[PDB]
């Protein structure tokens, strides 16, 4: 039917950077027929809110630098100065149709300077042992870019295909990642070994880091 | 104090049926149109039904037609969807929202959203475990939760009953070869208020009914 | 663009009747779009009045005989049980486009029993003969059909151009119709002329009726 | 008691301007979307403008774009139509109405509507005569309004108690230009001897009041 085409479907930029978001109709519609376009800003872990509705206007409580405009079937989305707070996927949304629908959605990610991870490595607790596993968790805090090498030594072997990551999303403060690597052994193979080791590699550090515990010390 | 708040979410075998809620306050659903919208895990939004409560009309997406119901009990303030022969694909954060005004056609309030999880797998309750500050930076330290083995998604975390906010870290939970989800949540503090402040981490588990408060605290 | 037309543009029927009335979009219209079509009544200098909305609502305190449906992009107006009081033109209205437009009306007339007119002439007065100007006037009163024919004489002469008709809108009540002939004369040509008489053609009259008088008879 | 009372309608020449308003009581119009909507003399209803007074957004028949503007004043609860370069084909009844509650794509509540004339003519009153009584049945007797433009005029009679067997006929225009109808009553013939019969004409743009006492002549 009639649907609405959103590109790009990411883009990044710098803080201050003027950045424009377009949606158009699938195809050709009447001008006698209006799609009152709206446009909707979804943060992580949130509902989306309304920025601008009927092509055009700001909705209530919206920062001036967001605009919309509509020429034809063509609609754009204008960020004229990208704070980090607006890191977000974008949609538009027409009404053309009942029921209306949604385009397909634009992330836009924050540029900024290199930061290198803080990094911190934690033993398995007590706790956990008893129940007959161990966790080693390595956390890299407030890094950019994204890219970030992890690598896992127990008594120096190498450690791979048992450990896990999980990244966050870029902060809305300071454009910064976070990353937790969780490698998981067995109680038992836990206590044969004596050294472990998070080894990171990043582009703002100079050479990699290691982080490093005793099992029992 | 325009709020919509649904509830309702949760895991259901495939084949399954479950209804989920809309209550409202501070405005009447009488006065407004009631949607539904959705978006399954990294997906976008898909609209799945409207309703004008005062007089009963109702249109849905083809994606649903024939299986959910969208309905409203304008006397509880409070709308409805009843979803029916659920499968995998309607696995989603389900939202409610509402037109204001009459301003048609712009979705201004919207609720937090409810995770509605289509699986045959059983509900597990995690276990919590401190990630204990040996650890240090600077003058920072960092320390955590790591809440492990559960099903279905969602865990919240928070810190201090509120109250710790800033260097939370809490991360997007990943499958375990399990089958079960495990995540961490972290916060950097100074090394300093270690002896002397408090940190907890508050844990809830919806699905399994878990909540638990763990203090973490350098060990021995 | 899109347009609406309503058929049929005009009907009769009798009370009681079940009566429906058609809207068609002018074109083929996706499914998808909604023309959320309204019907309106109108009444003679009245501001309508809405019926029927998003195609077969009952808008509240209309009565029940009114309903409306719609099958693709083809609309109907029914009235179950027609009462007198219904005699209205009626409208759709379409909102597939902004702008909204409305159809061209069907005007529904009440079917009653035949009524004949009574049938009055009306001299010129004496106030108005001094102004240069003589008005005759017919009046066919509270008769079914609508349709009447008129026809002027002077001194037998059948007059022709020189009058106009006016026609009350169909009664509310008795579903009857009211109708008025005037014929203008300048004063000199109505003093030159004695018998003046208009002739009443009518369905319920077994033939014409006449009423006469002669200028300066009592 | 929502109601929508419109004012302003007149006569105006042609290239004129002339300003409507729509007064709204019962509800606020902050709440809701007023529309225009015209009727030409014998024609059917032509959508004419509508807006949203809360953002100002306004949305035009094409046949009135770059000549009528609708505004609202919030504060005083009142929409207005500015209507400017006005031809001929403007004369019509202009009507006012809403939406009400989120009930969008239905007009509830419409005003009693007011009469615009686009004309180079100039106002005119009537002239009133009497449809005399002619001679146990039933009489007719009328008044004969004359010679008058723009309309309207109204008709009542024996200010207002008469109503019964009363016909106002529409009314017709002449080849002068200007305007003529007749009012007439039925009777019982034996009133007619005792019944005052008083026919009461108003023709407000000329500010013309008339009250016609109708009776049998005599002889
Ligand atoms: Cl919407
Ligand atoms: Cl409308
Ligand atoms: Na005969």
């Amino acid at each position: 039917d009639i649907q609405m085409t959103q590109s790009p479907s990411s883009l990044s930029a710098s803080v201050g950077d003027r950045v424009t978001i377009t949606c158009r109709a699938s195809q050709d519609i009447p001008r006698s027929i209006s799609g009152y376009v709206a446009w909707y800003q979804q943060k992580p872990g949130k509902a989306p809110k309304l920025l601008i509705y009927w092509g055009s206007y700001l909705y209530s409580g919206v920062p001036s630098r967001f605009s919309g405009s509509g020429s034809g079937t063509d609609f754009t989305l204008t960020i004229s100065s990208l704070q980090p707070e607006d890191f977000a996927t974008y949609y538009c949304q027409q009404h053309y149709t009942t029921p209306p629908t949604f385009g397909q959605g634009t992330k836009v990610e924050i540029k900024r300077t290199v930061a290198a991870p803080s990094v911190f490595i934690f033993p398995p607790s007590d706790e956990q042992l008893k129940s007959g596993t161990a966790s080693v968790v390595c956390l890299l805090n407030n890094f950019y870019p994204r890219e970030a090498k992890v690598q896992w030594k127990v008594d120096n072997a190498l450690q791979s295909g048992n450990s896990q990551e999980s990244v966050t999303e870029q902060d809305s403060k300071d454009s910064t990642y976070s990353l937790s690597s969780t490698l998981t052994l067995s109680k038992a193979d836990y206590e044969k070994h004596k050294v472990y080791a998070c080894e990171v590699t990043h582009q703002g550090l100079s050479s990699p880091v290691t982080k490093s515990f005793n099992r029992g010390e | 104090e325009v709020q919509l708040v649904e509830s309702g979410g949760g895991l259901v075998q495939p084949g399954g049926s479950l209804r989920l809620s809309c209550a409202a306050s501070g405005f009447n659903i009488k006065d407004t149109w009631i949607h539904w919208v959705r978006q399954a895990p990294g997906k976008g939004l898909e609209w799945v039904a409207r309703i004008y409560p005062t007089n009963g009309y109702t249109r849905y997406a083809d994606s649903v037609k024939g299986r959910f119901t969208i309905s409203a009990d304008t006397s509880k303030n409070t709308a409805y969807l009843q979803m029916n022969s659920l499968r995998a694909e309607d696995t989603a954060v389900y939202y409610c929202s509402r037109w204001g005004g009459m301003m048609f056609y712009a979705m201004d309030y919207w609720g937090q959203g409810t995770l509605v999880t289509v699986s045959s797998a059983s509900t597990k309750g995690p276990s919590v475990f401190p990630l204990a500050p040996s650890s240090t930076s600077g003058g920072t330290a960092a320390l955590g939760c790591l809440v492990k083995d559960y099903f279905p998604e969602p865990v919240t975390v928070s810190w201090n009953s509120g109250a710790l906010t800033s260097g939370v870290h809490t991360f997007p939970a990943v499958l375990q070869s399990s089958g079960l989800y495990s995540l961490s949540s972290v916060v950097t503090v100074p090394s300093s208020s270690l002896g002397t402040q408090t940190y907890i981490c508050n844990v809830n588990h919806k699905p399994s009914n878990t909540k638990v408060d763990k203090k973490v605290e350098p060990k021995s």
